[PDB]
Formats: structure tokens, C-alpha cells, sequence
């Protein structure tokens, strides 16, 4: 029934589900299988961890490699420029190591803020799809996953989260010829939702995401107007229930 | 400079990343589709006519008029490498180019993989019944909403050709 | 081809360098044009691939010296190809490269994608029949790794006189261990505001009656 | 002095990139919503419905 409630948020009339329910079965757990897959076998799809990680460690390393350098002194260890000079002497060549060592620190501390910006803006990303791709239904495309959206799946990561989108996808279409509106008496006929189509011999209304046709009536479609103004009206019988119950 | 560390690495690593980022944001931009598109030059619009923002073949750097005033009113060498963009404008131009065919003939449809080609005025009739404006509308007033939507147009191009205050944003 | 005043012996140029001159010995209005220069980039795949190497020049065409002059830049080592495919490493002007055909390194321009020309008519209409349930993965980073530096045992490892030193020079040691402390605390703050939404903890029933949900 | 004027350079440049970036997205999204899909969010996709 939650699967129901999201097909008709989508606007596809619920009987697709029970009609092809072990199809949809089948269907996710073989894209359960693909998933697992192409995470097993193919290890280059997390590179979004693996970067920020080693960006860290890029940091950190070259901030060790900051106390080898020479900064214009006469060497880098403190102990031997303690073990070799005045403390009138060494003034000098320690205020030099203070001054190279405190801007690679400031170096680092404004690195290491910006990242972290960066890293909070994707954290509230992050939070607002755990919101609304996981929490509930999104009518937004493209982001809670490609195509119509059901629902969304969480999974830890080492400082991360994966997402892991129910996505509704149309797959088989075929050429059909549509018109905007029904003449049948002088009554225009409008569509109360969906889509008036023709295979060849009779025009039927449908749904928007799978073809199935409705007889077109008045308890499907929506009397107004005239036969005057719709450009792409046609002529055809609108059914009337109330004629053969009488 | 030997003696002064590894700045230099440090800093053009950063530019180098900057360059990446640049590249991933005009990537996650315009790599909206893989399937490029066309638009057929049948114009069975109802009346709406697209001459100022479909790509215009009269000339060769295929793009519309639009994207053209943009182009036309919007205007060292000791290591000062200005990098080259990794698409140009005649790609990014193609993929608006495709998204616009999209949007013509697919609406939202081809979001979803493949596309569906749905005629237009059934597009806007939709798109009327998803704001809860009964569709009837669109039907009974078509040539009105063709007669404003195309004075809008002349206007969006009076606008940005004899005004460039909407431009400094990008300078 | 600029001209000069007859006691104007050089000049400057917008960015105060010194761009054109005029001879001491003989006037005529010369130009200083600086040298080629540019960056040196190596295009490969890996090495756990194989060890072939494409060299790439920035910005300038092939001058010391397959000579393959784009738009971004020299070009040796690489195959021109008409057939163009996807980006694989991007170099530059929409030219990538890749490691095709047995097989080396070739150099194409960038391949837009899988051109399509959909069909329209009036009236022609497509309607789907049936669908696919595709399960697409996402991937978001959430935290960093916390953490502090003692940037007087950074600065000042186990001594008095640097002790001293760096005690002349303020509180830029506090400053920074104040702004990390500030970055590690906003870290638990955003693991906080990502996973710390609903209060309960929810655990499912033994029996998984599910549809056929596995 | 020169080095200090680099860095200060390249870091303004890192804040202007990340503005860029933040942009970014907001274009990506409203081109995922406002020109693939008809948002019902007022004020997303411009004045109006
Ligand atoms: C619909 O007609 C077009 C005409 O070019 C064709 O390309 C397309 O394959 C057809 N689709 C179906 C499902 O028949
Ligand atoms: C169109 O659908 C009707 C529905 O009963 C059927 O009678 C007719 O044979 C169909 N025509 C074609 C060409 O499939
Ligand atoms: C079919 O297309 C033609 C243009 O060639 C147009 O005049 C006609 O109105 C269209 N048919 C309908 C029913 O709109
Ligand atoms: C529809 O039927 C009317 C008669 O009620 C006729 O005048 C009109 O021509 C028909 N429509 C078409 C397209 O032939
Ligand atoms: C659309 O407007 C342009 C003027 O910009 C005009 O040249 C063209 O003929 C018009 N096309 C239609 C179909 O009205
Ligand atoms: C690395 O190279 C070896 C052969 O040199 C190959 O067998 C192996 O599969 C490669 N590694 C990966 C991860 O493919
Ligand atoms: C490089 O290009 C310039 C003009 O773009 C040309 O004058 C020069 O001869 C070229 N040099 C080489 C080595 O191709
Ligand atoms: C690419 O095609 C042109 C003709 O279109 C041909 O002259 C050229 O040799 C081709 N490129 C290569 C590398 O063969
Ligand atoms: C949809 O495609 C699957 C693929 O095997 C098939 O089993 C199923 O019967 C199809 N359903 C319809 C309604 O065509
Ligand atoms: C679900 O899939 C796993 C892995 O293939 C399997 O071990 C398990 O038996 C399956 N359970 C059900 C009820 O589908």
C-alpha cells in the first residue's frame, strides 16, 4: 500500500501494481543485485570519500614536511641552533623558523576551514535528501535519483552516507495518434486527466505512463465548450452509461 | 626557493584542483542528457514562434539570436597561464541546443530515460493542469497566449539589447 | 609598427613592463616579445595499465622538438583519430584522450553524446506500455576528520627559548587551536544534523512478510 | 613579500571558487527543475507559477 500511495503520487493508477507486482519483484532484487555488483566488483565508483580523504592527507604530510625546511636559517632542527648559538644569536635564526613554521600553520588552518565549508554545504545537501529522498516523495526530477522517484534507501560510509534511490523508469512506448479534444453533439469533450488516443479504429483516453485504455465517457472526461474553437477536435461517439440503464 | 620548501607544490596543486572543480561544475551543469537531440524545423507550433531561441542554421556557429546579443554585448606572460575551457561555447551551445528539442517535443519525459514526443499544446495543457488551471483555458484562448508569449520575447530581446544592466553580474 | 616621440627611447606596458624599446643607435620603434613558455603535462593511463607515455606542451606549438598542434597546446606522443568518442582525460578545447586502437594512445575531440533526432507530428503521440524499477546509487561525504594540532609543540618542540620567542609574538597559537576547535566541534554538529532525525529507534519483526521483497 | 601576495591570491581565488561553485549547484538544480520539470515551488523558477 505505501507502493500504491507513491504510484499514485506519481499519477499511475494503482492496478499496475497488483497486476504486475512479481514483476517489480523480480526487478528490484535483480537491481539489488546489479548494485551489489557494481559496488563488489567495480571499486571506482567511491571516489567522493577516497578524495576528501586523501586532500587530508595531502595536508597533514605536507604540513610534516614544513619542519625540515630550512626557512633561510642555518638548519631546521630547533635543538642544534639551541646547541650551537647565544640566546642573543639565535634570534635571528629562530625568529626566521617561527615566522615559516606560523605561515605554513596559517596555511593549513585556512585550508582545512575552506574544506570544511565546503564539506558542511555537501552535509546539508546530504541532510535535506536524507529529508526529503529517504523521508518521503519528491515530485522534484533529477534529485532524488534519474526518472519518476519512489523512495530512497540509506547506508553508512566512513564520513559519508549512501543514497540508494527507488526509481520508476518508462521502458516500452510505441506510436500512437492523440487529439486534443472529442466532438460529439456540439459538446466538446476534454480529458479529466490523461490523453485522448486513437490505435486506429476508436478513440480512447489513458494515462500518462501506461498505455491502457479507458471507453471514453462522460465519467472519464470533462463536458465543456463547443466544436468551434479546439483546434484538433474530432467527431466521435462519447459513451453514455445512462442509455442502456434506462 | 629550493631552501623555502614546497610551496610551490602546494599552490599548484590548488590552482590545478581549482581547474577540476571548474571543470566538474560546468560538467554537472551542462551533462543534464547523454542523448543529443534535434529539433525538426516542422513548426506545427499552434502559433508560437521560436525563431529568437531555437538554433538558427542561417548561421554557421549554430545558436539563436539570443545567445548571440549575449556573446556580442558582453566583453601577463611570466607564467600567468590562462588555462583553456575543456567545452566550448559551440559545445555548451549544442547541448541547450538539445535540451530546447527536449523540451519541445518531450516536455518532461525524456528526464526519465527515452524520449516521448508529446505535441505542444498538450505540453502546456499539462503544465496548466498542474498549477490547477483547467486546460479548457489553453484550448479556448490559444492565439492570445501566442500573441503575448511571442510580444515577450520581443521584449526580453529589446531588453537585453539596448539595456546591459542585467550582464554585470557575469563581469 | 608603434610610434614613438623622436626622445622617447622605450616604454612601459599596461602592466608596467618594458614591452617595446627604441634602438640608441638607430631609430626604429623594436618590440621585446617574451620567450615560449609553458607548462609541461604528461598524458598516461596507469601504470598498472601499461607504460606508454603521451606528452602534452601548454599553450604553445611544437618549437624545440606526431606533431599534433591543438588549441590548449603542443601534442607528441599521441594518434590523431576522426572518430570521435567519449572524454576519457580531458586535456583542453573539448580534444580528450583515451588508450585505444594492438592498442596505444590516440587523441580525438570530445564526443557530445549519441545523436538522436526524436520524431514529432501533430498528432503522433508516444505513450508508454511497460517500465523498469532501476535502482540508481548516489554517493554524498558527510564529515572530516577531526583534528587538533598543539601548534606550540608544532612550532616549538620541547624548548624554552622558542618557548619565550613565540610568547613575544601573541596568541596566534590560541587563535589557531581556537579556530580547529571550532571546525571539530561543526564536524559532530553536521554528523548530528545528517543522521540525528527521529529520536526512536526502530528495529523490524522477525517475520519479513514483505511481497517478495527481499 | 611576493610569496605572502601569492597566497593571499590563491586563497581569495579558493573563496571565489567555492561561491562559483555554490552557484553551481543552484543552476544544475533549477536547470533538473525549472527546465526539465514543471516545480510547484513558488519562487524557485522565477516570479510566478
Ligand atoms: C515512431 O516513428 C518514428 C518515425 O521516424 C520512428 O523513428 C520510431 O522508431 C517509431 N517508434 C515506434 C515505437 O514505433
Ligand atoms: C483498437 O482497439 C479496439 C478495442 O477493442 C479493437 O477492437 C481494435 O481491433 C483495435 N485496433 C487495432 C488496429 O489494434
Ligand atoms: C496536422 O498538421 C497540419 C500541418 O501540416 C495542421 O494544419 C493540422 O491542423 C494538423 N492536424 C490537427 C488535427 O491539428
Ligand atoms: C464532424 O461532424 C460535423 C457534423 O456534425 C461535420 O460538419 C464536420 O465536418 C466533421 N468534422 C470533420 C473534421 O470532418
Ligand atoms: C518569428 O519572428 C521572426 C522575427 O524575429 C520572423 O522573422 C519569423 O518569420 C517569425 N516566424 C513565425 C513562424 O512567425
Ligand atoms: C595490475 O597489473 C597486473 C599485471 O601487471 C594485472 O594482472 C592486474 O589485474 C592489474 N590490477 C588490476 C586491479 O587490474
Ligand atoms: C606556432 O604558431 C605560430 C602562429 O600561431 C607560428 O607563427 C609559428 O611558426 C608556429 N611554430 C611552430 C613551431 O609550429
Ligand atoms: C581524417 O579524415 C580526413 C578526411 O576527412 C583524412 O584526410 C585524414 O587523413 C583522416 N585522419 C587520419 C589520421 O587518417
Ligand atoms: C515487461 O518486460 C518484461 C521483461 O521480461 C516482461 O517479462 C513483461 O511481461 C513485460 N510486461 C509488459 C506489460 O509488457
Ligand atoms: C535474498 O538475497 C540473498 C543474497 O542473494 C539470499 O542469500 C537470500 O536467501 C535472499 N532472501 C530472500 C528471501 O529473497
Amino acid at each position: 500500500m505505501q507502493m500504491a500511495y507513491r504510484f499514485n503520487g506519481i499519477g499511475v493508477t494503482q492496478n499496475v501494481l497488483y497486476e504486475n507486482q512479481k514483476l517489480i519483484a523480480n526487478q528490484f532484487n535483480s537491481a539489488i543485485g546489479k548494485i551489489q555488483d557494481s559496488l563488489s566488483s567495480t571499486a571506482s565508483a567511491l571516489g567522493k570519500l577516497q578524495d576528501v580523504v586523501n586532500q587530508n592527507a595531502q595536508a597533514l604530510n605536507t604540513l610534516v614536511k614544513q619542519l625540515s625546511s630550512n626557512f633561510g636559517a642555518i638548519s631546521s632542527v630547533l635543538n642544534d641552533i639551541l646547541s650551537r648559538l647565544d640566546p642573543p644569536e639565535a634570534e635571528v635564526q629562530i625568529d626566521r623558523l617561527i615566522t615559516g613554521r606560523l605561515q605554513s600553520l596559517q596555511t593549513y588552518v585556512t585550508q582545512q576551514l575552506i574544506r570544511a565549508a565546503e564539506i558542511r554545504a555537501s552535509a546539508n545537501l546530504a541532510a535535506t535528501k536524507m529529508s526529503e529522498c529517504v523521508l518521503g516523495q519528491s515530485k522534484r526530477v533529477d534529485f532524488c535519483g534519474k526518472g519518476y522517484h519512489l523512495m530512497s534507501f540509506p547506508q553508512s560510509a566512513p564520513h559519508g552516507v549512501v543514497f540508494l534511490h527507488v526509481t520508476y523508469v518508462p521502458a516500452q512506448e510505441k506510436n500512437f495518434t492523440t487529439a486534443p479534444a472529442i466532438c460529439h453533439d456540439g459538446k466538446a469533450h476534454f480529458p479529466r486527466e490523461g490523453v485522448f488516443v486513437s490505435n486506429g479504429t476508436h478513440w480512447f483516453v489513458t494515462q500518462r505512463n501506461f498505455y491502457e485504455p479507458q471507453i471514453i465517457t462522460t465519467d472519464n472526461t470533462f463536458v465543456s465548450g463547443n466544436c468551434d474553437v479546439v483546434i484538433g477536435i474530432v467527431n466521435n461517439t462519447v459513451y453514455d452509461p445512462l442509455q442502456p440503464e434506462l | 626557493l629550493l631552501q623555502y620548501g614546497s610551496f610551490c607544490t602546494q599552490l599548484n596543486r590548488a590552482l590545478t584542483g581549482i581547474a577540476v572543480e571548474q571543470d566538474k561544475n560546468t560538467q554537472e551543469v551542462f551533462a543534464q542528457v547523454k542523448q543529443i537531440y534535434k529539433t525538426p524545423p516542422i513548426k506545427d507550433f499552434g502559433g508560437f514562434n521560436f525563431s529568437q531561441i531555437l538554433p538558427d542554421p542561417s548561421k554557421p556557429s549554430k545558436r539563436s539570436f539570443i545567445e548571440d546579443l549575449l556573446f556580442n554585448k558582453v566583453t601577463k606572460f611570466n607564467g600567468l597561464t590562462v588555462l583553456p575551457p575543456l567545452l566550448t561555447d559551440e559545445m555548451i551551445a549544442q547541448y541547450t541546443s538539445a535540451l530546447l528539442a527536449g523540451t519541445i517535443t518531450s516536455g518532461w519525459t525524456f528526464g526519465a530515460g527515452a524520449a516521448l514526443q508529446i505535441p505542444f499544446a498538450m505540453q502546456m495543457a499539462y503544465r496548466f493542469n498542474g498549477i490547477g488551471v483547467t486546460q479548457n483555458v489553453l484550448y479556448e484562448n490559444q492565439k492570445l497566449i501566442a500573441n503575448q508569449f511571442n510580444s515577450a520575447i520581443g521584449k526580453i530581446q529589446d531588453s537585453l539589447s539596448s539595456t546591459a544592466s542585467a550582464l554585470g553580474k557575469l563581469q | 609598427n608603434k610610434k614613438f616621440l623622436p626622445f622617447q627611447q622605450f616604454g612601459r606596458d599596461i602592466a608596467d613592463t618594458t614591452d617595446a624599446v627604441r634602438d640608441p643607435q638607430t631609430l626604429e620603434i623594436l618590440d621585446i616579445t617574451p620567450c615560449s613558455f609553458g607548462g609541461v603535462s604528461v598524458i598516461t593511463p596507469g601504470t598498472n595499465t601499461s607504460n606508454q607515455v603521451a606528452v602534452l606542451y601548454q599553450d604553445v606549438n611544437c618549437t624545440e622538438v606526431n606533431v599534433f598542434q591543438t588549441r590548449a597546446g603542443c601534442l607528441i606522443g599521441a594518434e590523431h583519430v576522426n572518430n570521435s568518442y567519449e572524454c576519457d582525460i580531458p586535456i583542453g578545447a573539448g580534444i580528450c584522450a583515451s588508450y585505444q586502437t594492438s592498442q596505444s594512445i590516440i587523441a580525438y575531440t570530445m564526443s557530445l553524446g549519441a545523436e538522436n533526432s526524436v520524431a514529432y507530428s501533430n498528432n503522433s503521440i508516444a505513450i508508454p506500455t511497460n517500465f523498469t524499477i532501476s535502482v540508481t546509487t548516489e554517493i554524498l561525504p558527510v564529515s572530516m576528520t577531526k583534528t587538533s594540532v598543539d601548534c606550540t609543540m608544532y612550532i616549538c618542540g620541547d624548548s624554552t627559548e622558542c618557548s619565550n620567542l613565540l610568547l613575544q609574538y601573541g596568541s596566534f597559537c590560541t587563535q589557531l587551536n581556537r579556530a580547529l576547535t571550532g571546525i571539530a566541534v561543526e564536524q559532530d554538529k553536521n554528523t548530528q544534523e545528517v543522521f540525528a532525525q527521529v529520536k526512536q529507534i526502530y528495529k523490524t519483526p522477525p517475520i519479513k512478510d514483505f511481497g517478495g521483497f527481499n
